[PDB]
């Protein structure tokens, strides 16, 4: 959906200046699960800040479903991102003083929607993510995987189009990580929604359909999978990450 | 739990209050001790004691409320983990009783398994004699007495097969096997099994199978066909059974028709009920009235609809609607 | 989602976590109300000393309010940084920056004002206990009454409203500054830093060991050594935490080899990683703790020896300089049914040279060594010794002057008479006193000569340095009786209060130092209760930022019974390291000028240090409780 | 349990000590109040508090130790009636758990009895057609075919009788009926029942019964005798079975002896075990091997001693020792 | 050495009963390198968990070294699990603050074997796994194929009786996977030590001596290999997997 074209971020703090990004070009379509992998020190987090409209940009044209984030004001941009985007972070941000249901229903409380639709949306999300039985527990007494699954389900209650997601595997073991990635892949197929993961773990990236390797200007290689069986793709991504 | 806690601890409180009452009372008999200062002391002791009582209340009246929380509604794990030694023993006793109940349940399960195993042992020790008796019977020469003996043997064989299928309807879930079935060999096998009944009752078979391929469970389909043929033979005399299979849409149907007494319309919806026996004829007492119920129960997971059309004095029509081929992929893959 | 419910739930969560903050607020408000009520009581005027008595409570209040304000502001700036994830999430959801302010400011005003209202009601309740405590350190037989003193209410309300206004202004800026974001090996530098820190601290101690005695023989050189020592000790304390702990811990780690158990793992990891970050905080805590302990101990040392110094300053129970006043006092004692002993001894103010007798340096000037003023008395009037010709015996001990002016063995003393000089020798030094401090300069001993030699010295009697009265008419009293009646009789003898008694000086000294002991003790208690909470909060954060480690360890076979055992040692080291350094600072501060105050040590320091350690430990245990709470929920 | 009680009530002791310290301090700092009276009061109150702690210890320790003895023992009444509300709550919770366990156990037992009754009804409805075939088939003409059919029917009837007595061995005590039994007619009936097998195998009988009258129950004794005769016939080939009954002292001895293959001495003690089958010949696999066990288990309530004397290659002697008449006096009266 | 008869685990929410073990009976002779593999919805992971002490048995009995440990008790079970049954998790589980030698020596510090014995044991263990040149590195500086070797060395040092390996080579490249498997096979060959390993990779399980194909909580045949080369056993394993 979004188009990356000559995306650059200005700098110039004190006297020393660095340009982390030196040319960015991506053209992707709905129903994709791209992973923008890379290397340490390449400013991938800076790419998240620029791409997620969190940090203001200076050069380049980016069109979110035909809408450019430089074509409106800061308040309008904030409303656009709050009504058309969703976020998942490395560490879950869950209030302790609320329930597993109220945590998921908090984003759609200010919009002033009738209770029945919100209840139906939570019901279907919790059933399709497998936490409906934990309907009214507290985040104090649930496992490590369920907290991250709840955080992921929070970013699906308002039906967005692009799901930005920093590394959702930092504080999870292998079983929970595999379960969460399987749930995300199931979410992608059912409802059309673009997911842009950014992680440097080949195990997490092997679940995707497209991998982009950023060296200094995001042009190193581009794997495409196509018809692999989640193991040959794993070896391919390992070889590509090890060649450099 | 204010009143309960206060009644629980009404001796320590009395001890402290008696302490301070004695301190006040020794102020009226000793001229070397004033009254205002003693009042001040008692005042700084009352305040401290009240605060301490409130804190000890709110700490200690938790476990005995969790116990009432767990008692009847739900949440077997409602009771809070013990912190003081005294509550630990209560929790241990409750857990011990629960695990004793679990052990009793396991022992009951083992006893049920042993009883069921003895049941199959008797089943096999009875099923061997029927085969031996059939082998011995297939050696005779006379007509009428031998026909009666064959009728009795077929009746017992059918009854034992009904009993075994009733036993197996509990584990049909793990024994299902769906494949292509040829209707003609199955019908011929059922006719051969029921040869003696038809010979004695003078009942023929009209085989007109436009459709020759069906998709269901072969064993249970043969069971249903045999039960329908047995019912038609028993409930009809000097009549020909017309068995017709035709393809309606994408689903195959098989029709069995008899020219017997028929079923009264008031009892037609209740034929499939468990243990149902008709009071129209005294001979219906010998019929167990269990084949139709078992057939309907087994046909439901096979996506086969059973319909009955009976008119008194005309006959009865039974039709089985075989499911579509595509509907079994969801059963094989899941 | 009915924001009121969220506010109420947040307040309920806040109360059960930061309860030490609430306790500190209540204690501070109560103590401030107690002092302000005590200041305005008209019964405070019975405390008679050099200082007025109602003008020291004002200084105590002004000192207390600053400490309370600093503690409150720092605690409230610690609290707000633990609520950054919530603010970032609320900004992502869609709330503005003028609603988060209200949401997390309406759950704080209720707590603060509840504490303020409760503290006042428990402050009218301790306002008489403080009076009774004060009227026992300074011996006064008055009575204390219970009242309200409405001025204290106004003062307390105004002060704490101002502090809360500062808190709110500080909170608003942080909220209006947040961005939507935020949602090894030893070098050659740390070695040098640690070595410099230890060397500086040791040099400071060694320089502080000399001070009063030896060099620095003026008023513009001593105030250089004091500044040098203070600066060196503070800088060494600061450099101890940055580098000198990492060096020692690294040596200990790379001395075991590779065999480490659970306790060593937890302790070494925690100390090495975290003790460096809080370098300015621990320095302040250590220095202020040392200052408080040292000041309190010195005040107690001075207040302890009042009886002995009063008995030493005046030789007898009463001292008289005028014959008319002495005979008047004896006349009033005649009909009081009290009998007395009177004795008088003439005294000669003569100067001699004893420059050859000290074992120190001639540079200890303190007057002309050939012109020291000494008191000369005979031997017939003395009933204790029988001296011979050419022999001189001194009087008194006065532990202070021994270190300032050491005395050697027998030598020669040249008498600086008008036109003659008879040499004598120093026989020995006594311990009792025979003349009041009026005739013996500051504390200089007095010489004893033979009667025959005295018959020539009094013949000389050079009138150049003689005092107003060369006589020691001093009356005594019989065995223990009613001394107080004779005390007011003596008081009414002298309307000019020119004579000296053996009780008024003791009472004045006891009052003057008791007030200081009272003030310093209460400020020290307040500082202790203040620092404990800050350390507790820092350890709370440290414990919450280590939960993963316990989870990993709990998968290899270790149970909670070992994790808690390791946590015990960790907390012991973490709360004990800042205490021993403060104890050493205070102990080396006390044992450098103790002789300027009293004559007996080791009695006060042990008591003060034991009290401080007990309170510090009772603050220590609650951190172990919190760690036990955290470990359980890390399966 | 001293430590377990002094660790559970540390807060109240600490509060009491702090109150004493507060009283002493305030008394000390005030000149009006003396400082000897408060000390004497402190000492007396401390001693009284020690006695009070002992008194409080006794009751609660006794009750809780009783409860802990209740949880793991064979005494359900070991729990004392609660005196304080917390113990009332604990007792109520335990009573509710016990009630739930009792309800579920009773439901389980009643259900299982229901399937047992249904199974027994099915067994009856299965054994009746055996009599139907017997009535139909007692008209055969050919000697060899009739002999084979009679042998098979007798084997099936023996299997059904063994199953029936295995079912009734759980209520044999409720079926006992002491009466005088004529041994000769019963033995003749048993011999005539086994006529087909002996005709097929050429087995004769010798009857020499010195003792004619015994005191026992007809049905179970007849079942035991029939099982012994059936085993003797099955384990013998073309041999004459001799039955001798003579009175030895005050006890009646009945001897069953056959000239068959006998029983191996190593297998002699193990014949009485349930389901024992001889491994010497594969023809014994079809035999259940439970008739001897059923007979032995039925002989115990009848106070009848069963003796075995077997020789390999010669035969087996089965001896039944009937009890004395006077020994039934104590059983009949009760 | 292991002996289990009629094991059954019922994992439910007290509302739905779904048994996953149907009375599995297994015998393992001491000194055998067996494997458990098959399908993805079975209970092989649960079977491996219940064979160890991490999970109890709802119905059945298990014997370890003859010593019955089915009645069980928390304080006794913890001691048994600590004193035997070395584990190799799917994750590295390495403490980052400590070096490579402290992690290996830590489990042995609750026995007080002085210093000479500990140093000798570490020398002996590290001489065979080829990590002796890494006595002082930190876990954040060595490759991803050596942390697994360090974990295996940790599990092998206190000479336990039965070693449970749960998917050891699941996130490694082919070269390091083969190296680690060869090291495991050599260690098993030299010193008698039973290893029970659960794998999803046929060439990883080709190094074994026996394979057990758990299918739907049942047995479904067993292989034995014997005197055959690795290649033919690999092809037989692949064919058997293809049949299922
Ligand atoms: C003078 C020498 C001082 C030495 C230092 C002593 C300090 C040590 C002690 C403080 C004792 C505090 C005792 C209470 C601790 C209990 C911990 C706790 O959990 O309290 C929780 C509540 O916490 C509170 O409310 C504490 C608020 C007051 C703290 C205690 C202070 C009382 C008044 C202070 C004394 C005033 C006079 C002082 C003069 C000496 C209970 O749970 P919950 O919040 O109701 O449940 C949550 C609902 N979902
Ligand atoms: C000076 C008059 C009294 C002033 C108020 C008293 C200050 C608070 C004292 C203690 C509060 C009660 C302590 C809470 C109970 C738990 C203590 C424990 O378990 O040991
Ligand atoms: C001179 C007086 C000394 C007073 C000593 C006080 C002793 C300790 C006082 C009370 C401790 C209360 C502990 C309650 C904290 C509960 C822990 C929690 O649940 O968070």
């Amino acid at each position: 959906i979004l188009e990356a074209n000559k995306i650059r971020k200005s700098y110039g703090n004190k006297l020393n200046k660095q340009e982390v990004l030196k040319g960015i070009d991506i053209h992707i379509e709905k129903g994709e699960f791209v992973s923008i992998m890379g290397a340490s020190g390449s400013g991938k987090t800076t790419l998240l800040n620029v791409l997620s409209s969190i940090d203001q940009v200076s050069h380049g044209t980016i069109h979110i479903n035909g809408n450019d984030m430089t074509a409106m004001k800061e308040k309008q941009l904030a409303e656009f991102r709050k009504q058309h985007l969703g976020f998942i972070f490395q560490d879950y941000n869950l209030l302790d003083t609320l329930t597993v249901k109220e945590n998921i229903l908090l984003p759609l409380s200010i919009t002033k929607l009738s209770k029945k639709e919100a209840n139906r949306k939570f019901e279907e999300v919790a059933k399709e993510l497998g936490i409906y039985e934990l309907r009214d527990k507290y985040p104090n007494e649930i496992s490590g995987g369920q907290k991250q699954r709840t955080s992921a389900g929070r970013a699906f209650i308002h039906d967005p189009s692009i799901i930005f997601a920093d590394e959702p595997t930092g504080a999870l073991d292998s079983k929970s990580a595999s379960d969460l990635l399987n749930k995300l892949s199931q979410l992608n197929q059912k409802r059309n929604a673009t997911i842009i993961m950014v992680t440097h773990d080949p195990v997490a990236a092997s679940y995707c359909g497209r991998v982009i390797f950023i060296k200094d200007g995001q042009m190193y290689t581009q794997l495409n999978k196509g018809g692999q069986d989640r193991q040959t793709f794993f070896q391919d991504i390992m070889k590509t990450q090890g060649v450099l | 739990m204010i009143k309960a806690f206060l009644i629980e601890r009404r001796s320590w409180i009395a001890a402290f209050l008696f302490q301070q009452a004695l301190m006040l009372f020794i102020a009226f008999v000793d001229p070397s001790i004033s009254f205002g200062n003693v009042l001040y002391m008692v005042y700084l002791c009352i305040l401290f004691f009240i605060i301490f009582l409130w804190f000890r209340y709110r700490k200690e009246t938790a476990f005995y409320k969790s116990l009432k929380t767990w008692e009847n509604n739900l949440d077997v794990t409602a009771i809070n983990e013990p912190e003081t030694p005294f509550e630990a023993m209560v929790e241990r006793s409750i857990a011990g009783q629960t695990e004793h109940l679990k052990q009793t349940a396991a022992r009951h399960r083992l006893a049920l398994e042993n009883e069921k195993d003895e049941l199959m042992a008797w089943i096999h020790e009875v099923k061997t004699p029927l085969t031996a008796m059939h082998l011995i019977i297939d050696r005779m020469e006379e007509k009428a007495l031998k026909s009666q003996l064959s009728y009795e043997w077929l009746r017992i064989h059918l009854l034992l097969d009904q009993q075994l299928h009733q036993k197996r309807i509990s584990f049909i879930e793990n024994d299902l096997s769906v494949e292509f079935i040829q209707l003609q060999p199955l019908i011929f096998k059922e006719i051969k099994d029921l040869q003696s009944w038809c010979i004695q009752k003078g009942i023929g078979f009209d085989i007109q199978l436009e459709a020759k391929e069906v998709l269901s469970d072969a064993k249970w389909l043969a069971f249903i066909i045999r039960q329908l043929l047995t019912n038609a033979v028993k409930y009809s005399e000097a009549s020909e059974i017309e068995i017709k299979s035709f393809q309606k849409g994408e689903q195959t149907q098989l029709q069995v028709k008899d020219c017997g007494r028929g079923i009264d319309p008031k009892d037609v919806p209740r034929i499939f009920d468990k243990g149902f026996t008709s009071t129209t004829d005294h001979h219906d007492q010998a019929s167990t009235g269990m084949g139709l119920y078992l057939a309907k129960k087994a046909a439901a997971p096979l996506l086969i609809h059973i319909d009955v059309e009976s008119e008194f004095g005309a006959g009865t029509v039974f039709t089985l609607t075989f499911p579509i081929r595509n509907q079994f992929e969801h059963v094989i893959s899941v | 989602m009915n924001i009121n419910q969220l506010i109420l739930r947040n307040l309920k969560k806040n109360l059960r976590n930061y309860y030490l903050y609430v306790f500190a607020l209540i204690f501070s408000v109560a103590l401030y109300f107690a002092f302000v009520t005590l200041q305005y009581d008209p019964a405070i005027n019975e405390v008679k000393a050099s200082i007025k008595g109602a003008a020291a409570i004002k200084t105590a209040s002004i000192l207390l309010v600053a400490v309370v304000a600093i503690f409150i502001l720092y605690a409230n700036t610690i609290f707000i940084k633990r609520r950054s994830k919530e603010i970032g999430l609320f900004q992502l959801i869609g709330m503005t920056k003028h609603k988060i302010f209200r949401i997390l400011s309406a759950e704080n005003v209720m707590l603060y004002f509840g504490s303020l209202a409760i503290g006042v009601a428990a402050g009218f309740s301790i306002s008489k206990l403080v009076l009774m405590i004060l009227f026992k350190i300074v011996d006064v037989k008055a009575d204390a009454k219970l009242h309200f003193s409405e001025q204290a209410l106004v003062q307390t309300v105004i002060v704490f409203c101002g502090i809360y206004l500062l808190i709110m202004i500080m909170n608003y800026t942080f909220i209006k500054k947040q961005s939507i974001l935020s949602l090894k090996k030893i070098s050659f530098f740390q070695m040098l830093i640690g070595a410099l820190g230890i060397v500086l601290i040791l040099t400071g101690y060694y320089v502080s060991s000399e001070l009063f005695g030896g060099k620095f023989k003026t008023i513009n050189e001593l105030f250089v050594a004091m500044s040098f020592i203070l600066g060196s000790v503070i800088i060494g304390t600061f450099l101890f935490y940055k580098g000198s702990v990492t060096f020692i811990s690294n040596i200990i780690r790379k001395s075991k080899g590779g065999y480490l158990n659970i306790s060593e793992v937890l302790s070494l990891s925690s100390i090495m990683f975290r003790m460096k970050s809080n370098a300015l905080l621990l320095t302040i805590i250590t220095t202020v703790s040392a200052l408080a302990i040292g000041l309190l101990s010195l005040a107690y040392i001075s207040y302890y020896s009042s009886e002995k110094t009063a008995e030493q300053n005046v030789a007898a129970d009463f001292s008289f300089m005028n014959e008319k006043d002495a005979k008047l006092f004896e006349n009033k004692l005649r009909e009081s049914n009290i009998s007395f002993v009177k004795k008088a001894t003439p005294v000669l103010q003569a100067n001699v040279d004893i420059a050859n007798i000290m074992d120190g340096t001639p540079k200890e000037m303190q007057g002309d060594p050939g012109n020291m003023q000494l008191a000369v008395v005979s031997d017939k009037d003395v009933k204790g010794v029988d001296v011979a010709a050419g022999e001189a015996v001194f009087s008194g001990y006065t532990d202070l002057l021994q270190k300032i002016m050491v005395f050697k063995d027998s030598g020669v003393i040249k008498v600086k008479s008008k036109h003659e000089t008879q040499p004598l020798k120093y026989k020995g030094l006594r311990e009792e006193f025979l003349v009041s401090y009026t005739f013996t300069s500051g504390g200089m001993p007095a010489v004893i000569v033979d009667d025959s030699l005295f018959k020539q010295l009094d013949k000389d009697k050079d009138p150049r340095i003689q005092l107003a009265q060369s006589t020691f008419i001093g009356v005594n009293v019989k065995h223990d009786d009613q001394m107080e009646k004779a005390n007011e009789l003596f008081q009414q003898v002298n309307k000019k209060n020119e004579h000296l008694s053996r009780l008024d000086t003791s009472a004045a000294q006891k009052s003057l130092f008791g007030m200081v002991m009272f003030i310093v003790g209460f400020l020290g208690l307040t500082f202790l209760i203040t620092s404990g909470c800050i350390l507790y909060f820092k350890q709370m954060g440290e414990s919450e930022d280590e939960k993963p480690s316990y989870t990993i360890l709990r998968k290899l076979g270790f149970t909670q019974g070992d994790l808690i055992k390791g946590i015990r040692i960790k907390q012991m080291y973490n709360f004990g390291i800042p205490l021993v350094v403060g104890l050493f600072h205070s102990y080396f501060a006390v044992q450098s000028g103790w002789f300027l105050f009293g004559s007996e040590v080791w009695a006060p320091m042990i008591m003060v240090m034991v009290l401080y350690t007990a309170l510090y430990s009772i603050f220590g245990f609650l951190s172990v409780l919190y760690y036990k709470k955290v470990i359980k929920s890390s399966l």
